[PDB]
């Protein structure tokens, strides 16, 4: 174990290659961060050196993921969300995703309707597909019956229970709201 | 009258100007000397990165509010706000300023843009915020070093660190270049200078100067002397960063 | 926020009703709306409301070191504020053009016309002089301001009274309104603006336009006048091409209009003084 | 799911940090850390931090009260405190806190303005007390007041004289004089959740997700200088007497601290 | 701005000692100097350096001296970076460059040996002269600082402060006595007023009068302030790039030589013009 | 907190809770009411009012006849609008609320890609909402669900559009109004009432239109004197 | 080295050195063109009270029945076949936004730019993302107009591979009313270089290659004997324009041939400028007639 | 000191009905799309017109019907003998901006350059009276040099009233005297006024006089300007070929 510094060299190119958090100058590699270095080794025997600030080391929500999020804004077209838990490990770097209109139910019917599936201020979980290019807009999908809304607060302040596929109700009083209930 | 601050008096002059005495002069010392330095990174909590540096009566903070959305056009930016606390210096100045704060801000930006690599931080602006709690000599150099520490702490990428150093000129008959001076050696001075470099690749990043006088050779000797001083200072900052990283490893 | 847009229907209807010489509420072109002048309890407050446009005016004094160029005469500080209650668009620091033009116009009109006596309000020539500021505030915005702002500033500056002062050499003694009776100001003549609005490049002209008429007008001619037929200011805005006879006629109109407004103002002040001389802290005049 | 996550601790009579709903965090000070200033005081409550520098200058008084030496506070919440602030002029919180500090200075009467007049009608001191936040983890008013008081005890001023021949005044920066302060106002904060749950010294999040806030300044001789109650879910005197008691306790504690410090110099 | 291949062209040109204007790396261009443009001022000047046109006014007013230095007066600088230069300046966008230039101009004159201010004092602590310099930008075609400096110096040389006797009297009554001899107005020396010199580094070679197209191609620029003797008052560095420690020395030597040449030429020119007289007709903006 | 039946014609003020009698019978909370548990919180000052369906099972309905000016996008309300702009397929129209509503180029009666409608910026419209909610921008339409514009679409031109209070409309559209009936005898006309306080009127000449608009914007509290006065004026036009 | 200062000399107006007494019809706003039965108006005029009133400063031109004006300084109005040189300013998701000396922001649709070689199938998202990595913001394109929209903008394209993106070269910005409307703006001169003369005021000057569409950057050096020529041409063009004369093959070639004695730098000093321009003008005039 | 000697002369040495020799030029700054310079006595205005170009930071203000005129004013510090600061941002320079804007939006004939900025800029180097009209005229010359269509020379000037007579093209002296000064700007061809500012007390029957006098002064200014412009156009065309 050794902590490095944004100026110190680490190794010749003949003794390693830059993986991340580094750069190269004439016949040498040079760190670029205050953190811990590590030289991994492939079966090829040529090491890959890298430097990491393990405070928030790295996370990556891949395609076949299951990520929770919070519904902030909505429209007849799409509903935007914020990423909180990628699996079960939270990430203070809250990424921002989107859910399309048709990409809401496995049946893919156009009859779907956002205001009857989602509402602003409720938590869902979905599957990412596209990372995005400019703003890294994750596009999430809920084309599955064990997906979508899990917790949802009532008209004003009550938490409801998922009775059926597109129904939810508050336990104190009685009122049938409409969502894309999960499971 | 400012309507965003408390109603004070129109004007207010200090008492010193009403004093009657010949203030004490420092005298003699080892020209190639450096003051004792206390540099620590990781002071502040609510900031992604922060650093604190004390050298004599000099006391400086710097914080780094990290990337905040706002090729050669999709290239990062860093905007720096230098700011001396109204309770530093013999005289008081309203918080705003508008004369030297901005000059020193330009200096910091011109000395940081090189070290920092902004290709890896596109479409983003790093808000660097320096604060001078007490002025006791070389200030802009302390600010460069503190901003460098804060950046390296927040984990922004770089090419090398930034080390500053301030010099002055003795107005004696045999004028010698005074290294890392005090506010007294600096107000009783003829010329002043400030170097800042990246010691690994040995490249200046931003310098500055001024003079009641001088000449080519003198300025050159000053430059090289400040370079040697910055070299002799680098290890302190190195150890500080290592220490902060160890404390982080300990916290988790 | 923003002002709701204007439909082409309303625009065309207005232009046609102008062609046919028909206003909306039911008045002619050479007529103002019922202007009311109401007073407050403190000498120097006046609420003047023409139709729906209400404007408030306060007048305050101070003693301060004068400016070297004029060590004999005092100072005067205008200011008009467009309160967000006047209309939505009047966010702070956004509608700056309107503020600038109104304030410059009012300053010009009152100050440079020498309406009050900046000399009478001297106390120590070189050290301490008075300082009269006047703050106008726009409460409801339905149409014509300049007229309202001016009537308010004038009713105030004619319904204001200073704390009396005694002097001997350099010894200056101020006193309170309860120890002596405050002294009024010194006016020479009361000017109040008059606003004409041009429609269809100059063909038609209206007086005291409402808000819609201001939205479908191309040009605005302000004319300041007195009861003695003395042009104090005139201004053309809106990027419009008028002529000579137009300004001549507009001036012959402003004459009568200002005469009448002045009669009213004087009646209002008379009634307020009468009331306070009988028990009562108000004063009211109606067009 | 922050609020829910927080009620869980609240109902266990605790907090997610280890505080028993009625106690504060590590309180510390540092006096005289700074030479360029007449008075200096650093305060920090765990992560929260504040620093006051008080400078002294001359100025001409008003005409309504010639024998009044001005005391001008100004609070600065620079962007390095928290990201909720941006480079530019002062926002709203800084200005409110400034007015709070000033209201305190004026009502507690810790200092007699008359004790700052040298030559009435001609000169009088002006104490520019500039406070600066450096970590806004929460409860910045308590820290500001406490640092102000600390530095305003540290401050020792010179002595001046008047010469009729020169018609001017001279200073003696060698001899000096401390500054007498009568009252020792301490501030105690509270955060009121939905109806009846009052937590003391609320940090950042606890203030973000709260229904109301409260602050109470409690002079030593069983009196109050300010009850800052900006909005909230409501309170009855029964949920207020308890806060006043706790404020008295905090007064005792911090006064002992400050005495120990000024005596350890 | 401009592309990358143009930058390649320009940098290889410099490395080859040629430039689009077919000039070397130590060659300014014809700078049209003029003086006594405006009349209401106590001094004035104008410069046209290639495609940068600067005007400079100088007003000698009477004001209170500075408490820390009552034995002499002071220079103040304002800089109107009129949007007429490039539309990207407005009531708020030019303050940045104006402030930068003004701070520089101050830093050039915290020297105590440039303008003998002691000669600008009438009655210590009571009255003094004050030189309000007002720079006014009208184009931006590069080498801006050098032209601004040349204008400051030409305006100073062309400055005519009147003689005034401020006589004290009892009971606080003050009187100023003029000299009705506009031909008998005093003149401040400029044998030390320095010229700025901007060495921009391109490739591995340094260049003077860095035209815009070449500024965009550069990474650093060392500003020097030289006097006709050879000393170096100020030494600033500007650029979003780095700079080696050795090249600094070459830059400084070149600045020294160029300053010598510049001051010689300016002195000769302005002596010539002062000789001619009103016969010159003062062709300006016509 | 008492006797919903005893204050069915009284002035209720916000904060007031009122409770209703009973196993029970379904009821409905009006616009100015709100539900707190099994009680009704009041949210707006108003002369409370009640109604029951002709049947006996429906229970009842409650509300407050609150007067005001600002409008809120509600569902199933006929509303005038002012096209503010067009973005590609959909053009945004103003209503007088928080934000501008949206139409679709193929919602008007009989329109497709090869047959677009004539809607120009500044044009005024008489539509109704199909999604009016606090969480989503409101979309409106100028066609009944069956597929025919039963009076919807662009208004037209050559009229006066003014604005009045909402309670004034809620009253005028009543089948037992006297003013709007008496006007059908003096001079003809044709007018659109929009539930957003916005009214459109047309007649043959213009004097008549103006007299009519003044009446309407004043008819909330007109005196018999002014009543017959303006009636005589219309008779003399 | 060499520095020189000099006072400003007063102009010599009226251009009497020529002595032409033109046979044109100059006008200025407010001037009344001939008012007759049904005369059509063109760019540079308007109508008022049955009276044809000028709108711009220049000479009037009466085509068979159409009355137009030909101002002396304008910004490039869009034609339909005119070539053009353009500096890019923005990269929108669909296209590129380019800067000509025009009253708006010219447009190059992603559909227009030719592809590497002739690999033409169709445009997909991969091309939409290469939309940047190939045509960087700030680069230069030598195109020809495709069409002009009703809003004033100009959509331009690239007919063949002779067009597209440009090498390193050098550039000048002049007024667009100083290039004769003619054919073959693309010249390759015997001097050792080549030149492109936009119907706008953007002239490009590049060394001529030996092989004979910008899809590769040949960022190689340039022989001194081919950079000195380019610099001389640049200064000669600036000279020509400073004296307000037209600009095309023969003009630049003859100013070149004139500026060989006078070295590569001393031919912007107004005296040398003027004498070179006079020589060129006189010899053109006398040889052509 | 005096304004109207009993003989009819002024201080400067000119009668009431005449004015001072304007000396102008067109083409000062080449890095722009239009420039001018004028000295209407001691005054020295300087105009610039960056042509109809693109809007950046669109900020939803690009009018789709017509063009967007943005005119900025500036009075240098050393203009007056009394040095001043904050030449921009003041409450007077902005009024001048408004005035110029509503003038040139009237004249500049924007219906042909929709969604485009016409950026006008004015700097006053020296002021000795008549500070608005000089700027109007310099900006006019600029517009013309930029080939921007415009209905007519928008010619401006000032008049005043002294000793029962009307003066034309006031200077600073009688401008400081406080007498009525009426500045205006009209289009000669049609006889229409584009702007009419005025500031001081005077009777009404004494209005037509100063009004027609200012108008006639503006006509003379028109003559001088148009002679300049015609010289310029002639020289340019001759140089072309």
């Amino acid at each position: 174990v050794r902590y490095c510094i944004p100026g110190e060299r680490l190794c010749n190119l003949e003794e390693g290659s830059p993986g991340s958090g580094t750069y190269t100058r004439h016949g040498y590699i040079f760190s670029s961060l205050a953190g811990c270095l590590m030289k991994s080794s492939e079966n090829g025997a040529l090491p890959v050196v890298s430097v990491v600030r393990e405070t928030e080391s790295q996370l990556l929500p891949d395609v076949g993921a299951i990520v929770t999020c919070k519904v902030s804004s909505i429209n007849s077209r799409f509903a935007k969300v914020h990423i909180l838990y990628v699996g079960s490990m939270p990430l203070k770097n809250s990424f921002r995703g989107t859910i399309r209109k048709e990409d809401v139910r496995a049946t893919e019917k156009d009859k779907v309707e956002i205001y009857k599936s989602f509402r602003p201020g409720d938590i869902v979980l979905a599957k990412v597909i596209s990372l995005g290019d400019a703003q890294s807009n994750y596009l999430l999908t809920t084309a599955e019956n064990e997906l979508g809304v899990v917790v949802a607060h009532s008209e004003s302040g009550i938490q409801m229970v998922p009775i059926s596929w597109c129904e939810m109700q508050c336990p104190k009083t009685h009122t049938k709201e409409f969502r894309k209930v999960a499971r | 009258g400012d309507h965003r601050r408390i109603r004070g008096p129109e004007e207010s002059q200090p008492p010193q100007l009403y004093a009657a005495d010949e203030e004490e002069a420092p005298g003699t010392r080892d020209p190639t000397r450096l003051r004792p330095v206390y540099a620590r990174a990781g002071l502040l909590s609510q900031a992604k990165g922060s650093a604190y540096l004390e050298a004599g009566g000099t006391k400086v903070l710097c914080a780094v509010s990290g990337p905040r959305q706002a090729p050669a056009a999709l290239r990062g930016r860093l905007l720096c706000d230098f700011r001396r606390a109204p309770f530093a210096g013999r005289r008081r100045r309203a918080p705003p300023g508008g004369c030297e704060e901005r000059e020193l801000a330009l200096a910091l930006q011109e000395a940081l843009e090189p070290a920092v690599r902004l290709g890896r931080y596109p479409r983003a602006q790093l808000e660097v915020s320096a604060l001078l709690l007490e002025d006791g000599g070389s200030a802009l150099a302390a600010a460069l070093t503190a901003a460098a520490l804060a950046l390296a702490d927040a984990g922004v990428e770089m090419y090398d660190l930034v080390v500053g150093c301030g010099l002055s000129l003795a107005p004696g008959p045999a004028p010698t270049w005074l290294l890392d001076p005090t506010r007294l050696e600096e107000e009783r001075a003829a010329a002043g200078l400030t170097v800042a470099l990246m010691p690994v690749l040995n490249q200046v990043a931003g310098l500055l100067g001024s003079g009641e006088g001088g000449l080519t050779e003198s300025w050159a000797e000053a430059v090289r002397l400040g370079l040697e001083g910055c070299q002799r200072l680098y290890p302190v900052l190195q150890q500080s960063l290592v220490r902060a990283a160890r404390r982080r490893g300990a916290a988790a | 926020m923003k002002e709701t847009p204007l439909s082409n229907c309303e625009r065309r209807f207005l232009l046609r009703a102008i062609e046919e010489k028909k206003r909306l509420d039911g008045r002619q072109t050479y007529d103002y709306r019922n202007i009311r002048i109401s007073f407050g309890t403190d000498y120097g407050c006046c609420i003047v409301e023409l139709g729906k446009t209400r404007v408030l005016g306060q007048v305050s004094c101070e003693l301060v070191s004068p400016k070297l160029n004029r060590a004999t005469e005092g100072i005067l500080f205008f200011n008009l504020e467009l309160s967000q209650m006047a209309a939505p668009a009047f966010e702070p620091g956004r509608q700056s053009d309107l503020l600038v033009k109104l304030n410059r116009l009012m300053e010009r009109c009152l100050r440079n016309s020498k309406c009050i006596d900046t000399e009478s309000l001297c106390v120590v020539a070189g050290e301490k002089v008075w300082q009269i500021r006047v703050d106008l505030h726009l409460l409801n915005h339905d149409g014509n301001i300049i007229d309202a702002a001016s009537i308010a500033a004038i009713v105030a500056l004619c319904h204001f009274r200073r704390p009396d002062v005694s002097v001997q050499g350099d010894e200056v003694t101020l006193y309170t309104p309860e120890e002596r009776d405050p002294v009024p100001l010194s006016i020479h003549h009361m000017p109040i603006c008059v606003s004409f609005a041009f429609f269809q490049q100059g063909t038609y002209l209206l007086v005291d336009p409402n808000e819609r008429e201001e939205r479908v007008m191309d040009g605005l001619l302000v004319i300041a006048m007195n009861k003695h037929r003395e042009i104090c200011t005139i201004q053309s805005s809106g990027g419009i091409m008028l002529l000579k006879d137009q300004v001549l006629r507009c001036s012959k109109i402003a004459g009568v209009k200002v005469a009448e407004i002045t009669e009213l103002i004087l009646k209002a002040l008379e009634n307020d003084q009468k009331v306070r001389k009988e028990g009562g802290k108000f004063g009211f005049a109606e067009s | 799911e922050p609020l829910e996550y927080y009620r869980r601790f609240l109902k266990e009579n605790c907090r997610p940090d280890g505080r028993e709903l009625g106690e504060f965090r590590t309180t510390t000070v540092n006096i005289g850390s700074i030479s360029t200033a007449d008075g200096s005081a650093l305060v920090k409550l765990g992560n929260t931090t504040v620093i006051c520098g008080v400078k002294a200058e001359f100025a001409a008084p008003s005409t309504d009260a010639p024998d009044k030496g001005y005391v001008v506070p100004n609070v600065d919440l620079p962007p390095l405190c928290s990201s909720r602030f941006r480079s530019g002029p002062p926002g709203e919180e800084a200005q409110v806190a400034s007015q709070f500090i000033a209201d305190v200075i004026e009502n507690s009467q810790i200092i007699q303005k008359e004790d700052l007049c040298i030559s009435p009608g001609k000169l009088v001191w002006v104490l520019y007390c500039d406070l600066i936040c450096l970590d806004y983890d929460g409860n910045i008013l308590d820290a500001c007041t406490f640092a102000l008081l600390a530095a305003l005890k540290n401050v020792q001023l010179p002595e001046v004289t008047i010469n009729e021949e020169t018609a001017l005044a001279e200073v003696n920066l060698k001899k000096k004089s401390y500054l007498n302060i009568r009252t020792h106002p301490v501030a105690t904060s509270f955060a009121v959740f939905d109806d009846t749950l009052l937590i003391v010294d609320p940090t950042g999040e606890e203030e973000h997700l709260a229904t109301g806030t409260l602050t109470i300044v409690m002079d030593e001789e069983g009196k109050l200088c300010c009850l800052h109650k900006p909005g909230g879910s409501g309170l009855t005197g029964a949920k207020l007497q308890d806060c006043m008691s706790r404020a008295v306790t905090r007064h005792k504690e911090v006064k002992k601290l400050m005495d120990e410090v000024i005596k350890s110099m | 701005t401009l592309s990358e291949a143009e930058k390649v062209y320009i940098v290889h040109g410099v490395q080859e000692d040629l430039r689009v204007d077919g000039r070397g790396c130590e060659d300014y261009r014809c700078v049209e100097v003029e003086t006594d443009v405006v009349s209401n001022t106590s001094g004035s000047a104008r410069v046209k350096l290639g495609h940068t046109d600067i005007l400079v006014g100088v007003k000698a007013e009477m004001g209170t001296p500075k408490l820390e230095k009552p034995n002499e007066g002071y220079l103040e600088f304002f800089v109107d970076c009129s949007a007429s230069a490039t539309p990207e300046f407005e009531g708020r966008g030019g303050d940045d460059l104006g402030t930068e230039i003004a701070n520089t101009l101050y830093r050039i004159f915290n020297n105590k040996s440039s303008v003998d201010l002691k000669t600008l004092c009438i009655s210590p602590r009571e009255h003094c002269w004050v030189l309000y310099v007002d720079v006014l930008l009208l184009e931006c075609g590069g080498n801006l600082f050098d032209a601004i400096s040349i204008a400051v110096k030409a305006a100073l040389f062309n400055t005519r402060i009147p003689r005034v006797r401020v006589l004290e009297d009892e009971e606080g009554s003050k009187d100023i006595e003029l000299s009705d001899d506009p031909y008998d107005c005093i003149r401040l020396s400029v044998e030390n007023v320095p010229c700025i010199v901007t060495l921009c580094k391109i490739g591995y070679r340094h260049v003077v009068d860095a035209t815009l197209q070449e500024e965009a191609c550069s990474l650093a620029s060392l500003l020097v302030s030289v006097t006709s003797k050879g000393v170096v008052t100020c030494m600033r560095k500007v650029g979003k790039g780095s700079l080696d420690p050795e090249s600094i020395f070459e830059m400084m030597e070149t600045g020294k030589r160029v300053g010598k040449v510049l001051h010689a030429s300016l002195q000769s020119v302005v002596h010539k013009e002062e000789s001619l007289g009103p016969k010159r007709q003062k062709v300006g903006f016509l | 907190a008492r006797a919903a039946r005893t204050v069915l014609g009284q002035v209720v003020l916000p904060g007031e809770e009122l409770l209703l009698p009973e196993s029970r019978v379904r009821v409905v909370c009006g616009p100015g009411l709100r539900r707190c548990g099994d009680r009704l919180l009041v949210t707006k000052c108003g002369r409370l009012r009640h109604k029951e369906p002709g049947s006996g099972s429906g229970g009842g309905v409650y509300w407050v006849d609150s007067q005001q000016k600002r409008y809120v996008p509600v569902k199933g309300d006929h509303v005038i609008g002012i096209v503010t702009a067009k973005s590609g397929d959909i053009f945004k129209v103003d209503v007088g609320g928080s934000e501008p509503a949206s139409l679709s180029y193929l919602s008007f009666e009989g329109a497709t890609k090869r047959n677009r409608p004539n809607v120009q910026v500044g044009d005024l419209i008489y539509g109704q909402f199909v999604v009016a909610n606090k969480d989503m921008e409101p979309e409106m339409v100028c066609i009944d669900s069956c597929g025919r514009a039963n009076g919807m679409g662009v208004i037209g031109q050559d009229g006066l559009l003014f604005k009045v209070t909402l309670g004034l409309i809620r009253k005028l559209l009543a089948p037992d109004c006297e003013i709007i009936q008496e006007v059908g005898k003096l001079h003809p006309l044709e007018i659109v009432f929009g539930m957003n306080g916005r009214i459109w009127v047309k007649a043959k000449t213009i004097q008549q239109t103006l007299i009519l608009a003044n009446i309407l914007e004043a008819c909330e509290h007109m005196t018999s004197d002014q009543r017959k006065q303006i009636f005589s004026r219309l008779a003399e036009s | 080295m060499a520095m020189e200062m000099r006072l400003p000399v007063a102009r010599k107006p009226l251009s009497e050195r020529l002595g032409r007494d033109t046979k044109k019809h100059l006008v200025v706003p407010g001037d009344t063109i001939t008012t007759d039965t049904g005369f059509m108006r063109g760019h540079g005029t308007y109508m008022g009270e049955e009276k044809l009133i000028a709108s711009v400063a220049g000479s009037v031109e009466r085509v068979n029945k159409l009355i137009c004006v030909k101002a002396l300084k304008t910004r490039y109005i869009g034609e339909v076949g005119d070539i053009v040189v353009g500096r890019i300013t923005e990269v929108q998701q669909k296209r590129w936004k380019v800067e000509t000396n025009s009253r708006l922001d010219s447009v190059l649709l992603l559909s227009s730019m030719n592809l590497p070689g002739g690999e033409l199938r169709r445009r997909s998202a991969e091309d939409e993302l290469a939309m940047r990595g190939f045509l960087q913001e700030g680069d230069l394109i030598s195109a020809e107009v495709q069409a002009v929209f009703s809003d004033g903008a100009v959509s331009l394209h690239t007919r063949s591979l002779k067009y597209g993106k440009l090498g390193q070269g050098v550039l000048v910005q002049v007024s667009p009313s100083l290039v004769k409307r003619q054919k073959t703006h693309f010249h390759d001169l015997p001097c050792g270089a080549s030149v492109i003369l936009g119907n706008n005021g953007f002239i490009w000057i590049y060394p001529t290659p030996e092989h004979k569409g910008g899809f590769i950057a040949n960022l190689e050096p340039v022989s001194l004997a081919d950079r000195e020529v380019i610099s001389r041409l640049r200064n000669c063009i600036i000279s020509l324009v400073t004296q307000r004369m037209m600009l095309y093959d023969t003009s630049i070639l003859y100013c070149y041939e004139a500026s060989l004695p006078h070295q590569i730098k001393d031919i912007l000093k107004p005296e040398i400028m003027e004498e070179i321009v006079m020589e060129t003008r006189q010899r053109l005039l006398e040889q052509e007639g | 000191l005096e304004l109207l000697s009993d003989q009819g002369y002024r201080v400067d040495g000119r009668r009431a009905g005449e004015l001072r020799k304007i000396q102008a030029r067109m083409g000062v700054f080449a890095q722009a799309d239009g420039s001018a310079y004028i000295e209407q006595g001691n005054t020295k205005a300087l105009a610039v017109v960056y042509g109809p170009h693109e809007i950046r930071g669109s900020r939803a203000r690009a009018l789709p019907d017509r063009a967007l005129v943005n005119c900025q004013y500036s009075s240098a510090t050393f203009s007056t003998g009394e040095r001043k600061r904050r030449p921009h941002g003041d409450r007077k320079s902005c009024e001048m901006g408004l005035q110029l804007r509503q003038t040139f939006e009237a004249a500049i004939l924007t219906q042909l350059h929709p969604r485009s900025q016409i950026d006008i800029y004015v700097q006053v180097l020296q002021a000795d009276g008549g500070t608005y009209a000089a700027c109007v005229n310099a900006a006019t010359l600029a517009v013309l040099d930029a080939g921007i269509p415009m209905r007519d020379f928008v010619c401006a000037c000032s008049a005043g009233f002294v000793d029962g007579t009307a003066l034309a093209d006031l200077s600073h002296v009688e401008e400081a005297a406080g007498g009525p000064q009426l500045a205006l700007a009209l289009l000669p061809a049609s006889g229409q006024i584009a702007l009419l500012e005025m500031d001081a007390r005077l009777h009404e029957d004494h209005l037509e006089r100063v009004l027609e006098a200012a108008a006639q002064a503006a006509r003379d200014v028109h003559t001088l300007l148009d002679r300049v412009v015609r010289q310029h156009v002639r020289e340019a065309s001759i140089l072309l070929g």
